[PDB]
RNA sequence: AAACUCCUGAACCCGGGACGAAACCCCCGAGGAGGGGACUGACGGUACCGGGGUAAUAGCGCCGGCCAACUCCGUGCCAGCAGCCGCGGUAAUACGGAGGGCGCGAGCGUUACCCGGAUUCACUGGGCGUAAAGGGCGUGUAGGCGGCCUGGGGCGUCCCAUGUGAAA
RNA sequence: GCAAACCGGAUUAGAUACCCGGGUAGUCCACGCCCUAAACGAUGCGCGCUAGGUCUCUGGGUCUCCUGGGGGCCGAAGCUAACG
RNA sequence: AAGGAGGUAAAAAUGGUAAAAAA
């Protein structure tokens, strides 16, 4: 259950922080700034030789990491990954961050993924028309995805709202300020929408 | 500027009236991220003279790839003694998927998606220079000019 | 004695390749006569011919090598590869449609005699048909 | 498609009824290369139209009897005799194989 | 094998000659039990490692162990005969379980409580 | 991380609330084709929709190499561990315990049982000088398998067209 | 003539053995029966193909040598994990 | 002979020392 705690405890695991709790852990310390570098007794003994294949496993934590999931589902989407055609790791990232929870968050709805989770399975954001629940519910290229009724009438949504601004959208999230929307568009890939894992080791290491 | 990737070192010895007098070996794979590659296996008492001077017999013994699209182009099965490298490139959405040294001396190279086994005796030495003979034995369609072209 | 003259072709024709020694001799037939035509006109070696030794009418094959290498010794690359008895005296390997090889995942070249002829990989390929596959060479 | 075999009539051994040494080839759905197997089939043959050897065309029959199906219809070709003799030859073999 | 002799022979199965004649797929054998021992593993080492004879439901003894570490168990306990060996006590396979219809766990075992019994470390104060 | 600060709202009440069912039947036209008329809910006041609203179960295995995760006590070939190598003979990163970390997450491990790895019955894919392995040599039955020209046959073989290979 | 077993002698801690002295089966020939082996090149056979140098048994050719069959040696390319 | 080598020669009165274990 999303591990559930001491989180951005992995923003210094992996060792280069993550936009995880939301304003603080990317405000002066993601926890980091302060003092990034694994927790634990061995803190900062003097970091060992990493075995490749353990590179790799690291890597593919660290994704699933900043993804904000348990690796079950993480598993079967990427076979699915494997199965859905395409440059595999590639339209992984992007049938990954096509999930519900992440487009409401780089969408600037929620500001971050614990929060958004929260938000979307609350009925708090709608998707094209009914309030879905489920943070995993992938859309596609053209859907609308706004949020509840009662959220115009919601309070953090506002701040949301005005804080965001002057924030461009990932080049298909296309929001709303002026009603609260939001439609879906094409795949986005590694540049499209970019971040700091090598995808190609995490999807060797997987299907080993 | 290439990149000095190990695999492995050997801790050797010889016996004599006057105890047991190890040694040291360094298989060391340095490829230039993109384009070329080498092996070189140190040979010194002390470990890091060989491990440096393996860094320098890889570097002066090179080799490079018809590095193209990210892969190599025909396939080849390669054999040293009883140890077999098995090659056939790959397909994007692949992978370097391989052992370890082969992962290593094709990712030193340059090799991004690769269909590769190895057969017969999986020894670490051999094997290498087994997957550098993968590298050395690589022709393509111009390659196949020169050749098939007619002298 | 032999019991199978065809193979003995690609083999001494190894030889040939393995030694390096402009054209080697063969026991004149009509199918090898087919084969070393394709041989000759698919990119490979350099000739056949219907010549003659000793009351007996042969075959002399010019095989092709390309330019001197270097390093240490020439050893000018090899215009055969190598060559496989694919459909040996024990398996019948007959090939069509969908049993067309491939060789060298893209180029390559592979013979297989049918009814249709002694069409090249992907001659046999263009007609669309098949049988016996006699020989692979890279 | 009353299926019908070719192959090679042996012994006459009885009256109304002749044997048939019938043989297919095969290839081998594992190692390739082909084989081939002889079948013993039941030729009606009400008349002693056929003899030793003659190789005939047998037909899927009605049942005529206890295993004897397979009655004839188009005899072939006649002086065969070499082919049945070495199938002979064989048999005897068989009776040179003994753990007694 | 030259392709005519493999059309003849061919080549022969594996066949499996199994580890555990606990058998019928027995991962929990009825463990009734007889006598204690000692043994000594190989060469360099020392114990005692009891000697779950068992009898099951299908037969025979079998030299079974136990989780170590204190026993509980003075004859009978229906250890379900469990499975490994080890370089001594030359079987140790077919292990007693420590829960079964005995021995139940090292009281104080604040670790193994997956198997070496303990329901949980309930510190209450 | 905590306590706290705010926000939400697992659970859970009040309300409303199902689709799952239009035929046979009745009449108009003949009981024919066509039109209207009428009975039919187990599931369950559950799914579901509206309002209201409480911070509210986290565990199992690992942490000597394989293999990501180390320091501290006790124990001193005793107690033990163990899939293989081995780990304890009074400084144990292996045993128990404790801090901390790895992993997994309403799951965690164990044994069992099959396929893989295992190219370790090798058809793609193997071998027999000395590593397992050439018959003590002959002989020759059957079988296997065959040089070079020509054409006929078209049996294997390839292709062409359909029947079929139900559903799943 | 020899030579297990057997005996005596020497030997040694002991000597049921190695060494000495004697000695029977056997080792020999006819017929039969056994049918094992390091029965070893520790390499099944038959075929075609791939540098030469060199010693020699042999058959042909007036012959410093060409040529077909052999038993040795060295080494092309190759092949083996290595010796080879 | 300078060598490597293929066949035929010479050459030892005696004995038991255990072993858990270190780099």
């Amino acid at each position: 259950g999303r591990y559930i705690g001491p989180v951005c405890r992995l923003c210094r695991r992996e060792g280069v922080k993550l936009y995880l709790k939301g304003e603080r852990c990317y405000s002066p310390k993601c926890a980091m700034e302060r003092r990034p570098y694994p927790p634990g007794q061995h803190g900062q003994k003097r970091a060992r030789r990493p075995s490749d294949y353990a590179v790799r496993l690291r890597e593919k934590q660290k994704l699933r990491r900043i993804y904000g999931i348990s690796e079950r589902q993480f598993r079967n989407l990427f076979e699915e990954a494997s199965k859905k055609k395409g440059v595999t790791g590639s339209v992984f990232l992007g049938l990954l961050e096509s999930r519900l929870d992440n487009v409401v968050y780089r969408l600037g709805f929620a500001v971050s993924r614990r929060q958004a989770r929260q938000l979307v399975r609350h009925g708090h954001i709608t998707v094209n028309g009914r309030r879905v629940d489920l943070p995993s519910y992938r859309v596609r290229p053209g859907d609308e995805i706004a949020v509840a009724e009662k959220s115009r009438n919601l309070e953090l949504i506002r701040q949301n709202l005005e804080a965001m601004k002057g924030r461009k959208v990932g080049p298909w999230l296309s929001l709303d300020v002026e009603g609260m929307k939001g439609k879906f568009l094409r795949l986005p890939d590694r540049e499209d929408l970019a971040l700091p894992v090598n995808e190609q080791l995490v999807i060797e290491f997987y299907s080993r | 500027d290439f990149e000095e990737k190990m695999i492995l070192i050997r801790r050797t010895a010889r016996m004599q009236a006057g105890g047991r007098r190890f040694r040291f070996g360094a298989l060391v794979v340095v490829g230039d991220r993109q384009g070329r590659v080498g092996l070189g296996f140190g040979k010194a008492p002390e470990v890091p003279l060989a491990v440096q001077k393996a860094g320098y017999y890889a570097r002066r013994n090179m080799v490079e790839v018809p590095l193209q699209n990210g892969t190599i182009p025909h396939e080849i099965e390669v054999e040293f003694g009883a140890s077999k490298i098995v090659l056939k490139p790959a397909a994007p959405g692949t992978g370097v998927i391989a052992g370890a040294v082969p992962r290593a001396i094709l990712e030193l190279a340059g090799v991004t998606d690769i269909l590769t086994k190895e057969l017969g005796s999986r020894n670490p030495i051999n094997i290498a220079y087994a997957t550098m003979e993968a590298l050395r034995q690589l022709r393509t369609k111009a390659d196949v000019e020169r050749l098939r072209k007619g002298e | 004695m032999l019991t199978d003259p065809i193979a003995d072709m690609l083999t001494r024709i190894r030889n040939a390749t393995r030694v390096y020694k402009e054209s080697t001799d063969v026991p004149a037939s009509r199918f090898k006569e087919e084969i070393l035509r394709i041989l000759a006109r698919e990119g490979f070696i350099k000739g056949y011919e219907r010549v003659d030794v000793d009351g007996k009418p042969y075959l002399r094959v010019y095989l092709k090598y390309g330019p001197r290498r270097q390093g240490p010794d020439p050893r000018p690359e090899q215009v055969i590869h190598h060559i496989r008895r694919i459909s040996k005296p024990g398996r019948r390997v007959y090939v069509g449609v969908k049993e067309i090889p491939r060789v060298r995942r893209g180029l390559g070249i592979a013979i297989l005699s049918t009814s249709k002829g002694v069409l090249t990989d992907r001659e046999a390929r263009k007609l669309g048909v098949g049988g016996e596959l006699i020989c692979e060479v890279w | 498609p009353k299926k019908v075999l070719t192959g090679v009539v042996v012994s006459d051994k009885m009256q109304k009824t002749v044997t048939v040494l019938v043989e297919r080839q095969f290839p081998h759905p594992l190692y390739g290369k082909v084989i081939k197997r002889s079948k013993k089939y039941l030729a009606h043959d009400p008349e002693e139209k056929y003899k030793l050897g003659d190789v005939v065309e047998i037909i899927e029959s009605r049942p005529i009897s206890k295993r004897k199906r397979f009655r004839v219809l188009r005899l072939v070709e006649s002086g065969r005799m070499d082919l049945v003799e070495k199938y002979l030859i064989r048999r005897q073999n068989y009776q040179s194989l003994s753990k007694r | 094998p030259t392709i005519n002799q493999l059309v003849r022979k061919g080549r022969e199965k594996v066949r499996k000659k199994s580890k555990v004649p606990a058998l019928k797929g027995a991962p929990f054998r009825r463990g009734v039990c007889t006598v204690v021992r000692t043994v000594t593993p190989k060469k360099p080492n020392s114990a005692l490692r009891k000697v779950a004879k068992v009898r099951l439901t299908s037969g025979y003894e079998v030299t079974a162990y136990i989780p170590g570490e204190g026993h509980n168990l003075q004859e009978h306990s229906v250890v379900l005969i469990r499975g490994g060996r080890v370089k001594d006590l030359p079987g140790v396979r077919y292990h007693i379980v420590r829960g079964v219809y005995d021995a139940a766990g090292v009281k104080d075992r604040k670790k193994s409580r997956s198997k070496y019994g303990t329901k949980k470390p309930k510190e209450a104060a």
